[PDB]
């Protein structure tokens, strides 16, 4: 966890 | 012409008309290379491009109405015109890459802005969201050459050299003195005296750098991982010298997520800050408090470089583009999702003479002039 990751939404 | 290339994630189209979520090698986008651009730059999911004609083009998500279409939900797949800003010549346009906010300078020095309004980034003396660019009327008595934007406060500095700060004031990002939120453009009074030439602003609880046109780094902010470059983790409200940067040749500063990049005139890139996920570049990932020259670049002279989140690029006066830090989305550009440690030559663009390279959240942008 890094809070200034980006999620892979799809 | 201009040919651009893009990759990395690309969840929300913000490559400008991609097919697939993590583009793991540049890719060229045939979107942006017809605009003839002059700039392009990444914020939060997101890409802004200006044209040689003085015009801007965004892609991808539009939440908090981040592009400056007008809309603040959706998403945005092909780059689409900031039609606000048809009347005027767009010079370039500022965006930190987990921002949601942007602001735009024309060529004759006028500021707008856009995007999420909290703590007053946008500088409308107000807390309000803009869907479309408006003018900052606290500048216009100014001759503004320069801009930038982090994910809570935005600076611009002026032909004589003052620079102004204003949004979130927590952590001394502003650096008046004080932690107090200003909802419009303030002046730095400490660097006057200074002729600065060139602000970077942070993300989160964010830092602040800024170069006079003496070669002298100052920083000041949020002090968490050294990213202030004066050892330790104390931050500070008021501007503080990088010695270590002194005699250097600083000519460009950039700001990641929690780690700080300056490069040279003789094409040295120093690096400082939050190591984790190798984003500094030196081989581990442990924080590094005072600027270190990235050892992987020695005897190659990098020309421009650009930040991501998490990740560098660095282009050599040749046209070679270096890479490193995270590869959770492909924003390495070395085929994979593996993170490179180092710096490390990236893949596809060879006989391409790239000069010019941007880096949103988690995409990265190479083009050539």
């Amino acid at each position: 966890f890094d809070e200034d990751k980006d999620e892979d939404e799809g | 012409r201009t040919k651009v290339f893009v990759w990395g994630l690309n969840d929300k189209d913000q490559l400008g008309g991609l097919k697939g979520s993590k583009i793991k090698v540049p890719s060229f986008s045939e979107t942006l290379s017809a605009l003839n651009v002059v700039q392009v730059a990444g914020g939060s999911k997101s890409l802004f491009a200006v044209t040689v004609e003085g015009k801007v083009y965004a892609c991808g998500e539009a939440t908090n109405g981040r592009l400056g279409l007008g809309i603040s939900s959706g998403t945005v797949p092909i780059p689409r015109q900031i039609t606000a800003l048809s009347s005027y010549v767009v010079k370039k346009v500022a965006v930190h890459s987990g921002g949601r906010h942007a602001t735009a300078l024309t060529v004759d020095g006028k500021v707008f802005s856009w995007g999420e309004g909290d703590d007053g980034k946008l500088g409308h003396f107000s807390r309000m969201n803009c869907d479309k660019p408006r003018l900052i009327e606290a500048l216009k008595t100014k001759r503004i050459r320069d801009i930038a934007c982090g994910s809570s406060h935005s600076a611009a500095l002026t032909s004589s050299g003052e620079l102004y700060t204003w949004g979130l004031g927590e952590y001394g990002r502003l650096g008046h003195g004080d932690n107090t939120t200003q909802l419009k453009p303030k002046m730095v009074k400490v660097l006057l005296g200074h002729r600065v030439i060139q602000v970077a602003c942070g993300s989160r609880d964010a830092q602040t750098l800024a170069l006079t046109d003496e070669g002298l780094v100052f920083s000041w902010g949020d002090g968490d991982f050294g990213k202030l470059g004066r050892g330790g983790s104390e931050g500070c409200n008021i501007p503080q010298n990088i010695e270590r940067l002194n005699g250097q040749g600083v000519c460009q500063i950039e700001c990641g997520a929690q780690f700080s990049l300056a490069l040279t005139k003789s094409g040295v890139v120093w690096t400082w800050g939050k190591g984790d996920y190798f984003r500094l570049g030196h081989g581990s990932d442990v924080h590094v408090r005072k600027p270190q020259v990235v050892e992987g670049l020695r005897g190659k002279k990098i020309v421009h470089v650009a930040v991501g989140a998490l990740h560098c690029l660095a282009v050599t006066d040749s046209g070679q583009v270096y890479a490193w830090g995270d590869n959770d989305h492909g924003q390495q550009g070395n085929g994979t999702t593996t993170v490179n440690r180092k710096p490390t030559l990236v893949q596809g663009l060879e006989g391409q003479k790239i000069t010019r390279v941007a880096c949103g959240s988690s995409h990265s942008v190479a083009w050539t002039t």
